[PDB]
């Protein structure tokens, strides 16, 4: 039974380098290419490059020329990887595979059949960013039979993730805090709101509570209409 | 070179999933479904072939460059995000994810003009909200002064309300402090099976 | 009426019996003579389809080479599954030899004859034989030494050009010489000369030829991108010294577009220390013989790899391969199939 087994998942700065190795048995390891594929959650599946064993000849994605290096070890059956100069870009999970066809006279190296259990890596930045609140007010006329709808943004905060709780929890009802987007800036942001009697927005007070952990930061922000 | 879609697949179990990918090249052509904090496995390959252990319920097929991956009777365990491949090309991905049908709901729609607060900080963010609305499916057109924006927003979307089954989603407009006392009237158009035509919530900037 | 069929050659040549080299003593006891009047029979109306990346006549020239060599070359040391061997490695005589391949009875080799033929497909002008040509066992990397030229245009050879994971053949229609020098009185120090005017000219027509299989695209050489010395360089054994030559300037992309013109000089080193082709492990060999050691070759034919990656760029980027010896047969026993008759 072919196997292939994958170094420990780890957590990288930007500008550092990474290795993982893959080790392969069940089956005569010098016959056919063994290739590293990374997925990035919604991403494509980016081929990295192959690797044949035989004399460690290597082929390397393009896009990925210069920063990549593929070797083996034939004592022990391992395939390595390296990538140097890290960026967020490279945040994935990581696999070796191989393909289904592989006997000792021919294969064919992309139906991949077998793959290792996948080597998660993040790199990020160790620095951290509190988010700016900003209020999204409801309306202008208070209509005494129908819905209103407001809420806070949370904006541009690094790393993830932030909560969002309303009158600190006391307020669950018509609550949707929504998942966060990655701006171009690098940064962070996401919207939460709730929907409300229009006849409680001269009554009831309402404050979204954000709290972000990596940087210490708790911000109440009182959401009202806006007075003209 | 490799066109899949659609992106997101929201379905119940018993339904079946259309997939399909198109493709300009020359090659066999691989499907991999991927389950969720796991591995992808090999589900076809060379077009219609089903790898070890995969059900007949998936099969492929080819029409011209157009190759599909259609899943009849849907469990628990074929949910997950599919690729098609060839080479070393593969497919953005379809998502499969669970939904629970109920009766169609139109969305309540809002729009949020940028906080005076925030306009001191140079940026501006308009917001629309899209909520309890059913089935999943729905678009989100933002309108500056009459005039198709594109590239400047982001959506998110929550998963189902375990309650009252809805969808509910946001869409974020981002522009300059400048560019956004540029113009006068922004607008967006939101459509949805449960609206007989498309529904527009709009503000002039500066009115209150 | 004949199949398509397999089944064990027989193998023919022009061994000397006085002869103490290497190949010459394998090929008298593995070989029979050659035949003075071979019979070709051409076959009108009659259209074969062929394929070099399918032929298991390379698999049994494989087990052959690795048997001579086994027989002979014998290393001091042979490191291999984490045991040690250590045997005599005494100095031999070493100069590949044709060899042919023939068929039993009930068996003949059909030969494609058409002049652009790029080893897969269909084949007009076909013939029947007994025996190939005469086939060096030329054991190298990157480039193809002392083979037969393509008749009329360079040819491409591959099992699938879309594939970047498959070998390209590049066979030559003009030989290209390369003169390698080790000098009597730094004894591992080695250099290759090759003819500038002639290297740089062919390479263009290279690249003209591979514009054809790619849209135009700008062709580019690149070095190896990694792997063991005996791919990343020109490896060959000469007089049965390991050669190790470096092959960055004869695919010099400027020279392809002035000054480059002349004698390239390519640095090459005999190592002792070598990774077996047979997929062995690693042999250890004695130091270089004394005195002029020499050989000059016809450089016939290129391996190069294809790169690739989600890409959308106008060039297409080659690099000098091989490893895979089993190639180097395919590059020669290309236009011959065997077939069972009935
Ligand atoms: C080239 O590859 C395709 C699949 O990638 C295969 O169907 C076809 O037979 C191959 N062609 C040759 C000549 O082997
Ligand atoms: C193939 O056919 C032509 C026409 O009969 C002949 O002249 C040519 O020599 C043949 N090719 C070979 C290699 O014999
Ligand atoms: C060789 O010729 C066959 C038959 O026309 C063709 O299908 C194949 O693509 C060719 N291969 C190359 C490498 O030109
Ligand atoms: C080398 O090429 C020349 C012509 O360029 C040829 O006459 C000679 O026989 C070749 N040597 C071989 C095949 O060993
Ligand atoms: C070799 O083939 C090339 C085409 O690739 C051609 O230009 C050249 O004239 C040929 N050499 C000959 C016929 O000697
Ligand atoms: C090969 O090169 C050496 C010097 O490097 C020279 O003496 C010899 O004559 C050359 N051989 C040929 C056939 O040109
Ligand atoms: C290289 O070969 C050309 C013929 O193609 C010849 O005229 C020239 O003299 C050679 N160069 C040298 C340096 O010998
Ligand atoms: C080949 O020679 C070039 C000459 O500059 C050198 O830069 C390169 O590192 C050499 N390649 C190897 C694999 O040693
Ligand atoms: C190509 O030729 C130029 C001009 O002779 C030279 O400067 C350069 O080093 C060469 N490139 C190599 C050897 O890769
Ligand atoms: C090629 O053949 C010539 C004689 O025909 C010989 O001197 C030379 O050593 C051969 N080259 C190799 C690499 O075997």
């Amino acid at each position: 039974q072919v196997r292939l087994s994958q170094s420990g998942g780890q957590m990288k700065k930007p500008g550092d380098s990474m290795r993982i190795s893959c080790r392969a048995s069940g089956y005569e390891f010098i016959n056919c290419p063994i290739n590293w594929i990374r997925l990035a959650p919604g991403k494509r599946p980016e081929w990295m490059g192959w690797m044949k064993p035989r004399y460690g000849a290597v082929s390397y994605a393009r896009q990925l020329q210069g920063r990549v290096t593929m070797t083996r070890d034939m004592y022990s059956e391992t395939a390595f990887l390296e990538l140097r100069s890290l960026t967020s870009d490279d945040t994935a999970v990581y696999f070796c595979t191989r393909g289904k066809y592989c006997t000792a006279r021919d294969y064919y190296n992309w139906d991949f059949e077998h793959w290792g259990q996948g080597t998660p890596v993040t790199v990020s930045s160790a620095s951290t960013k509190g988010p700016s609140v900003f209020p999204l007010a409801p309306s202008s006329k208070s209509t005494s039979g129908g819905t209103a709808a407001l809420g806070c943004l949370v904006k541009d905060y690094f790393p993830e993730p932030v909560t969002v709780s309303w009158n600190s929890g006391a307020l669950t009802s018509g609550v949707h805090t929504f998942p966060a987007v990655l701006q171009s800036s690098g940064l962070y942001s996401l919207s939460s709101v709730v929907t409300v009697p229009s006849s409680s927005l001269g009554t009831q007070t309402y404050i979204c509570n954000v709290n972000h952990k990596p940087s210490n930061t708790k911000v109440d922000k009182k959401v009202e209409p806006k007075s003209c | 070179v490799l066109t899949q879609s659609p992106g997101t697949l929201s379905l119940s179990p018993g339904e079946t999933a259309i997939i399909s990918c198109r493709t300009s090249q020359y090659g066999s052509l691989a499907w991999y479904q991927q389950r969720p904090g796991q591995a992808p496995r090999l589900v076809i390959y060379s077009g219609s072939t089903r790898a070890a252990g995969i059900p007949d319920r998936f099969s492929g097929s080819r029409w011209g460059p157009d190759y599909n991956l259609t899943i009849s009777n849907l469990e628990s365990g074929d949910f997950g995000v599919y690729y098609c491949q060839q080479y070393e090309f593969f497919g953005q991905g379809t998502k499969v994810q669970v939904d629970i049908k109920r009766t169609v709901a139109a969305p309540s729609v809002f729009i949020f003009p940028p906080s005076d607060e925030q306009l001191k900080s140079g940026t501006a963010s308009v917001v629309c909200l899209l909520n309890n609305f059913y089935p999943r499916e729905a678009k989100v057109q933002w309108k500056v002064d009459n005039a198709l924006q594109s590239g400047n927003s982001q959506e998110s979307v929550t998963e189902q309300d375990s309650k009252d089954s809805t969808y509910s989603l946001s869409s974020t407009l981002t522009l300059s402090k400048a560019d956004y006392e540029k113009h006068k009237v922004y607008a967006c158009e939101v459509t949805h099976q449960g609206l007989s035509s498309p529904v527009t919530k709009s503000f002039n900037r500066g009115e209150c | 009426v004949w199949k398509d069929a397999d089944t064990t050659l027989f193998c023919a040549s022009d061994a000397k019996a006085h002869e103490t080299e290497v190949h010459n003593v394998w090929a008298t006891h593995a070989c029979v003579p050659t035949d003075p009047n071979p019979q070709e029979i051409h076959l009108e109306n009659v259209t074969e389809n062929f394929n070099m990346w399918k032929n298991n006549m390379v698999e049994q020239m494989q087990e052959d080479v690795i048997s001579l060599w086994d027989q002979s070359l014998q290393p001091c040391v042979k490191l291999t599954g984490g045991s040690v061997i250590k045997q005599a490695c005494p100095k031999i005589s070493f100069d590949p030899i044709p060899i042919h391949y023939c068929t039993p009875a009930g068996y003949v080799i059909l030969k494609c004859n058409d002049k652009n033929f790029n080893g897969t497909g269909p084949c007009k002008n076909v013939s029947s034989v007994q025996c190939t040509h005469g086939i060096k066992p030329v054991v190298s990397t990157q480039l193809l030494l002392n083979g037969s030229l393509a008749e009329e245009e360079i040819i491409i050879r591959s099992e699938n050009l879309t594939n970047n994971a498959k070998t390209i053949i590049v066979h030559l229609n003009k030989s290209v010489e390369i003169n390698c020098t080790r000098p009597s009185n730094d004894i591992r120090k080695a250099y290759c000369e090759i003819n500038g005017t002639k290297w740089n000219k062919v390479l263009k027509q290279v690249t003209e030829k591979l514009k054809e299989h790619f849209n135009n695209k700008t062709i580019i050489f690149q070095p190896p991108s990694g792997g063991d010395l005996e791919i990343t360089m020109h490896h060959f054994n000469c007089r049965g010294e390991f050669f190790y030559c470096n092959t960055t300037q004869l695919f010099n992309n400027t020279c392809i577009g002035k000054g480059c013109n002349g004698t390239i000089t390519l640095p090459c080193k005999i190592k002792q220390i070598i990774n077996m082709w047979q997929g062995t492990g690693q042999a250890m060999y004695a130091p270089p013989i004394d005195g002029k050691i020499n050989c000059v070759s016809n450089i016939t034919g290129i391996l190069l790899t294809r790169d690739g990656g989600a890409n959308n760029t106008s060039n297409e980027t080659f690099r000098p391969g091989g490893g895979n010896i089993k190639d180097n047969w395919r590059s020669e026993l290309y236009k011959y199939k065997v077939v069972q008759i009935e």
